[PDB]
Parts: structure tokens; C-alpha cells; sequence
């Protein structure tokens, strides 16, 4: 058998999946995962892919510090294995593309509202928002302008709503983002899609 | 053990203490009524052979009490691949003459499946290790019976982790490594032969032998420990075998 | 159709009814920065149109992925994995409380240690003897 290489964690909102090198030639896998004081769980079963769903055992403590291995087996005592980096959930999962759910004018102002971001943390049959899991953590950026602007101004919210001024007769475009100002790194998602007046 | 706690007493009821003419000789495991399993080093010097006893039910070696049961060693069964003054299959079963009575005190711990402790065992992270060696490395032993929780590394990265030491023993298949290499808690030299105990779903199991290690909490480095799951097959056959007129048996392994 | 052409500049009509192109985009924003932003996510495509989640699962467009909501008894990247079909004993020790042994073409079985039997629930193990090896007495057992 070869042990498995380049062991990387591809996470977004949670969904969390272990990648890994090669593809396998008569050897199949199993990956473990642990938190630093607790038992290893199996997963992913003698598989012949080089992925692994670990979002069922990381979602159990978004907080804990997880680290995987994989398990190299013969098709044909203890196997050849490589640790993966380490991962935690709450500070590296990248966070998803948001939508902008509404815009509404009321007089001289406007209210953008922000979808709230479905995670795969679960609580009892329903699926938590980004806001449920970072509370505080979580806020949201908004870039606006109208059609005639040198740029763009932007605003920020601690919840899924903005309220900007607006100059009358002028419609404006809006745009936003996801963002954990505690972060140094992977702080803010990719941008939402545009929504015009 | 050193950075243990006092084992409260009953506790580790399947905890041994072996005596050679009547002075303290190393730790066992007690798998059931008349078999005693502990480390085959522990035996390198004996000469006395029909002078070996062991007690069950010990907790504090200054003081007796009425949980305290002594029992002559009829057999001492050690691998034939064994060498003495090496660490490879370092494990031996004893037979008591006569079977010692269960009590609150005095209760046998589980001899598991090779596949259940290969497959599940091995990946549960801590163990408790127990027994009357020194509190410190070359310091003075125990009077109560010590208990520490460790956790069990794969072989691969308990040699990532370890600082090298010029021709030191190899970690073989037969062998695992469990403990902190950052010099605060280890078993110990009086501690061989000893427990290595894992809970799973409210059992406790056999897992390892107290065996060897570079010192005691020594930086850099993990107590090593027999690997009990490689002999279950060989024991469980020897269980089964007639008495013989002397002590030792050097039996063939596998 | 060139009648089309004479309309005004719309994002709606010229990007969200029909595919525009970088330069159409730009047109409308003018600022670069702003084209970008739009630009990014409008050319990305959505590659939740191929329906990846599977077993009921729901898909959740990203910047050139997506991710899989799966219902509580599926895992993997495209729900593919069933839980139920992964009872073995390499798995949590096949649930069972002591022993386990996988049978191909059926279900794996639970068996226990000598001085325990198995409950009715066919998990579980119980004490056949007063001492039972691997209980601690003093502990209430
Ligand atoms: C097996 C035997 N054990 C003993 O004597 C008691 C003992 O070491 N007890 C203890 C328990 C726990 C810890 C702990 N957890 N820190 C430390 C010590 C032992 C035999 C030879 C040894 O070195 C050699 C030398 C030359 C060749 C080879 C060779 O194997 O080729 C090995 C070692 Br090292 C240990
Ligand atoms: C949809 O199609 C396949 C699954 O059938 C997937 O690999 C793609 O990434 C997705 O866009
Ligand atoms: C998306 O989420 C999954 C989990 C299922 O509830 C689907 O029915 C839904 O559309
Ligand atoms: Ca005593
Ligand atoms: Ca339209
Ligand atoms: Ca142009
Ligand atoms: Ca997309
Ligand atoms: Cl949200
Ligand atoms: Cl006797
Ligand atoms: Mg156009």
C-alpha cells in the first residue's frame, strides 16, 4: 500500500469534506476523525474515493479542534496512515455566497434585508442559520450606489438588515457579504448576486 | 506511576501484587478465578520458583485487612520467542494453585476478542494504568495502589513524537505506546506487568501489560506497553491445558 | 432582433431575461469595480442545475460549487451515502454493547463475554454471575 497525501479539509457553512491523494490502485481507505481528548470515530468504509463527509461528526461541537487520518488497505498489523491538518469548524469554515432576500423604499430610505444562511448544524429536525451558530461573531456588509456614483458606499449590520439613506429619483444597485471581523484569515464570503431597484 | 492518584481502594479489583519470597515483585491482572496475566520480565531472575505468590484484594502494602487473598503461583507460561533481557513478547501467564474467591474486592478484568479489541478497543483514547512502582523516576515506590489515565498513540506517531535515542529498542507489532512525553505522568519500573485497562459501553478490558519505556516521565518520550490483543488466541489455549510438574513453561508462539 | 436594441440600457431585460456578456455588464456599471461585483457571481453559473443532491437533499448554490442539505438518515457531498446501510462492525462497533460479528448477505449479530448474555434487544449484554469480569462492584457495578 501508498499512505494517502495532500490531506485537505473543503468546508463551507459546515459541510465539511476531507480530500486526499491518490487514487487508490488495489488499496482502499478509511478515514478516522477525533477531537484532541476523545475517541476516534470511523468513516467512509473501505471507499475507494478520495473524499470523505466528516459534517455529521464535526457539527456535533462546531468548536472542537478535529483532526482526521486517513487509513491506507491492502484490496488483496497496524496500516500505513497520514494525519490530516487540524481543523476547526467555527473559525475556518468558509462562509457561504448570501442572498439578498428584499429591498424596500420607505420615503428617503431604504431597507435591505439579507436571507438568513442555511448551515448544516442542525438543532432537532431544522437546519441553523450562520446567525444562529456566530451570534455576535456574524455581521453583514452591504455596498450600494446609484447609477451616476464616483464608487461606492458601503454600510454594516449585526443583523440581516440594513437601513441606508437614499437620494430621491436615483436607483440603486446593492450587494453583500458574510463576514467574521475576528478573523485574520477566510474572513468574509464571496459576494451576493446584484439586486437593482 | 508517577503524576497518578491513589486508586481508592476496590477500585482496581483486578489489580495483582506478586511476591517472591515474600518481597514485591511486580504487577498483574487477574482474568478470571485461577489466571493471572503480567509481563514475562518480570521473571528474568527468579530462582525460587516454588516460592511466588500472589495477592489479590492489596491496597495500602502497610497495612492487611480481611480483603487481602494470597495464592501460591503453580505455572508461569511464557512465550518461547522470548528473550530475557529483551522487550519482544513480554507477557506471561500465571496459574494460581487454587482459584481466589470473587468478592467486592477481588473481581476479574475482561480478557477480550482479538477483532473486538483490535477494531474497537484500540481507538477508545484512555486507559487507566495502575500499580505499587515508584512515584518518580529511580525514587521510592508506593505504599497505596496508583492509578493513571493515558492515551493510546499508533505506532507511527509515537515514533514521530518521540526524541531519538541511539540503538534503542524497536516498537514492534506486539507492542503499543500510550502516555504524555511531556515529563509530567507515566507508569513506572515497579508498576511492570501491571494493567492496562480500557472501558467500553460499561465493561473494562484487558488491553496491556506495563513493559518498558526510556526512564519514567521522561521527556520526549511514551510508555510502552505488550500489545495483549496479538496473544488472546494463545492464552485462551493455554487456559485450557493440563498442569505440569514444574513452574515454568516456555510455550511455543504462535 | 435589432428592434430590441433601441430600448435603453436595462440590466433586467439585457442580463437577467438574457445571458449578457462582460462588455454589456460594463455598459450598465460603468466602474469596474462595481462590474466586478456583479461579474463574479452572474458568470459563475449555477452548478446546483444538475440536480447533485441526492435522496431528497436540497442544493445550495456556491462560487463554482455547492453544497448538500440531506435528510437525517443520509451524509456525503451529494447525500449518496445511506446511514442505514452502513451497520458493520468497524462502524461504533456495529452498536452492539460487547462483541460483534459481521455476516455477509445478513445483518451482523452481537454476542457478549463469558459471564454476560445477550438482551432481547440483540445490542445488549447482561450479567449471567454475581461477579461479572470488568465491573466494579463498590461502583454499584
Ligand atoms: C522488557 C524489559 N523491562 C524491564 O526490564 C522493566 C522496565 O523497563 N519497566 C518499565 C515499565 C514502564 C516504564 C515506563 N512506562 N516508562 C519504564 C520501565 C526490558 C528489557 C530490555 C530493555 O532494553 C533493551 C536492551 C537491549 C536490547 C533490547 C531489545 O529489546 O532488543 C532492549 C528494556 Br528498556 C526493558
Ligand atoms: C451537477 O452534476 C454532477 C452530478 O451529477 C456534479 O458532479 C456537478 O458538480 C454538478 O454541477
Ligand atoms: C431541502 O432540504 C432537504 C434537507 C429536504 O428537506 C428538501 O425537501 C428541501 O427542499
Ligand atoms: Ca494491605
Ligand atoms: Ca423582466
Ligand atoms: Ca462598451
Ligand atoms: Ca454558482
Ligand atoms: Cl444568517
Ligand atoms: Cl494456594
Ligand atoms: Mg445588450
Amino acid at each position: 500500500t501508498v499512505a494517502a497525501y495532500n490531506l485537505t479539509w473543503k468546508s463551507t457553512n459546515f459541510k465539511t469534506i476531507l480530500e486526499w491523494e491518490p487514487k487508490p490502485v488495489n488499496q482502499v481507505y478509511t478515514v478516522q476523525i477525533s477531537t484532541k481528548s476523545g475517541d476516534w470515530k470511523s468513516k467512509c468504509f473501505y471507499t475507494t474515493d478520495t473524499e470523505c463527509d466528516l459534517t455529521d461528526e464535526i457539527v456535533k461541537d462546531v468548536k472542537q479542534t478535529y483532526l482526521a487520518r486517513v487509513f491506507s488497505y491492502p484490496a488483496g498489523g497496524e496500516p500505513l496512515y497520514e494525519n490530516s491538518p487540524e481543523f476547526t469548524p467555527y473559525l475556518e469554515t468558509n462562509l457561504g455566497q448570501p442572498t439578498i432576500q428584499s429591498f424596500e423604499q420607505v420615503g428617503t430610505k431604504v431597507n435591505v434585508t439579507v436571507e438568513d444562511e442555511r448551515t448544516l448544524v442542525r438543532r432537532n429536525n431544522t437546519f441553523l442559520s450562520l446567525r444562529d451558530v456566530f451570534g455576535k461573531d456574524l455581521i453583514y456588509t452591504l455596498y450600494y450606489w446609484k447609477s451616476s456614483s464616483s464608487g461606492k458606499k458601503t454600510a454594516k449590520t449585526n443583523t440581516n438588515e440594513f437601513l441606508i439613506d437614499v437620494d430621491k429619483g436615483e436607483n440603486y444597485c446593492f450587494s453583500v457579504q458574510a463576514v467574521i471581523p475576528s478573523r485574520t484569515v477566510n474572513r468574509k464570503s464571496t459576494d451576493s448576486p446584484v439586486e437593482c431597484m | 506511576i508517577v503524576g497518578g492518584k491513589v486508586c481508592p481502594k476496590g477500585e482496581c479489583p483486578w489489580q495483582v501484587l506478586l511476591l517472591v519470597n515474600g518481597a514485591q515483585l511486580c504487577g498483574g491482572t487477574l482474568i478470571n478465578t485461577i489466571w493471572v496475566v503480567s509481563a514475562a520480565h518480570c521473571f528474568d531472575k527468579i530462582k525460587n520458583w516454588r516460592n511466588l505468590i500472589a495477592v489479590l484484594g492489596e491496597h495500602d502494602l502497610s497495612e492487611h485487612d480481611g480483603d487481602e487473598q494470597s495464592r501460591r503461583v503453580a505455572q508461569v507460561i511464557i512465550p518461547s520467542t522470548y528473550v530475557p533481557g529483551t522487550t519482544n513478547h513480554d507477557i506471561a501467564l500465571l496459574r494460581l494453585h487454587q482459584p481466589v474467591v470473587l468478592t467486592d474486592h477481588v473481581v476479574p478484568l475482561c480478557l477480550p476478542e482479538r477483532t473486538f479489541s483490535e477494531r474497537t478497543l484500540a481507538f477508545v483514547r484512555f486507559s487507566l494504568v495502575s500499580g505499587w512502582g515508584q512515584l518518580l523516576d529511580r525514587g521510592a515506590t508506593a505504599l497505596e495502589l496508583m492509578v493513571l489515565n493515558v492515551p493510546r498513540l499508533m505506532t507511527q506517531d509515537c515514533l514521530q513524537q518521540s526524541r531519538k535515542v541511539g540503538d534503542s529498542p524497536n516498537i514492534t507489532e506486539y507492542m503499543f505506546c500510550a502516555g504524555y512525553s511531556d515529563g509530567s505522568k507515566d507508569s513506572c519500573k515497579g508498576d511492570s506487568g501491571g494493567p492496562h485497562a480500557t472501558h467500553y459501553r460499561g465493561t473494562w478490558y484487558l488491553t496491556g501489560i506495563v513493559s518498558w519505556g526510556q526512564g519514567c516521565a521522561t521527556v520526549g518520550h511514551f510508555g510502552v506497553y505488550t500489545r495483549v490483543s496479538q496473544y488472546i488466541e494463545w492464552l485462551q489455549k493455554l487456559m485450557r491445558s493440563e498442569p505440569r510438574p514444574g513452574v515454568l513453561l516456555r510455550a511455543p508462539f504462535p | 432582433a435589432f428592434l430590441e436594441e433601441l430600448r435603453p440600457g436595462s440590466l433586467e431585460r439585457e442580463c437577467k431575461e438574457e445571458q449578457c456578456s462582460f462588455e454589456e455588464a460594463r455598459e450598465i456599471f460603468k466602474d469596474a469595480e462595481r462590474t466586478k461585483l456583479f461579474w463574479i457571481s452572474y458568470s459563475d453559473g449555477d452548478q446546483c442545475a444538475s440536480s447533485p443532491c441526492q435522496n431528497g437533499g436540497s442544493c445550495k448554490d456556491q462560487l463554482q460549487s455547492y453544497i448538500c442539505f440531506c435528510l437525517p438518515a443520509f451524509e456525503g457531498r451529494n447525500c449518496e451515502t445511506h446511514k442505514d446501510d452502513q451497520l458493520i462492525c468497524v462502524n461504533e462497533n456495529g452498536g452492539c454493547e460487547q462483541y460483534c460479528s459481521d455476516h455477509t448477505g445478513t445483518k451482523r449479530s452481537c454476542r457478549c463475554h463469558e459471564g454476560y448474555s445477550l438482551l432481547a434487544d440483540g445490542v445488549s449484554c447482561t450479567p449471567t454471575v454475581e461477579y461479572p469480569c470488568g465491573k466494579i462492584p463498590i461502583l454499584e457495578k
